[PDB]
């Protein structure tokens, strides 16, 4: 849900150590750029997303 | 998470540090030594007097 | 029928590895299999304390 001048927070999942993707939001494309880090667990109890 | 550090052997003075996991919040660690003994293995042989 | 219940295994994690400390009260089957096209299953009867990596 969008307000007029607010800021929307999304959650995503990746395998990229330097992820960079164009985020489509309803008309337009915004670029999301960052640096991901290794997680803390070796073996987890749910499959891959 | 195996974290190794080194503390100087001096009482009274607080020793501070943190642990920076690469994608998480920094975890602060504080150690303040109070009293540091040194107890030898002591073996009585004899007593004496007047 | 009431059936017994073995002790909880002690699972130690590593990079692409699971270790299992197994202390059974009475003999107990450990049945493992991979969730891939080759399951490589392992039907074993463990009666003593045993570590399985």
């Amino acid at each position: 849900e969008l307000t007029e001048q607010g800021s929307a927070t999304i959650h995503f999942s990746t395998a990229n150590i330097h992820p960079e993707f164009r985020l489509q939001i309803c008309t337009s494309y915004v670029t999301c750029k960052g640096d991901c880090h290794p997680p803390k667990d070796h073996i987890v109890t749910h499959p891959q997303y | 998470y195996e974290h190794a550090t080194t503390m100087p052997s001096q009482a009274g003075i607080s020793y501070n540090t943190i642990v920076n996991r690469a994608g998480y919040a920094p975890l602060p660690i504080s150690i303040t030594p109070t009293k540091i003994k040194l107890i030898p293995t002591v073996n009585l042989e004899y007593v004496t007097c007047h | 029928c009431t059936v017994p219940l073995a002790p909880e295994p002690m699972i130690t994690f590593g990079f692409r590895s699971v270790s299992l400390k197994l202390h059974p009260k009475n003999p107990t089957y450990l049945i493992t299999r991979q969730l891939a096209d080759e399951p490589h299953y392992t039907h074993e009867l463990i009666s003593e304390p045993a570590v399985r990596n």
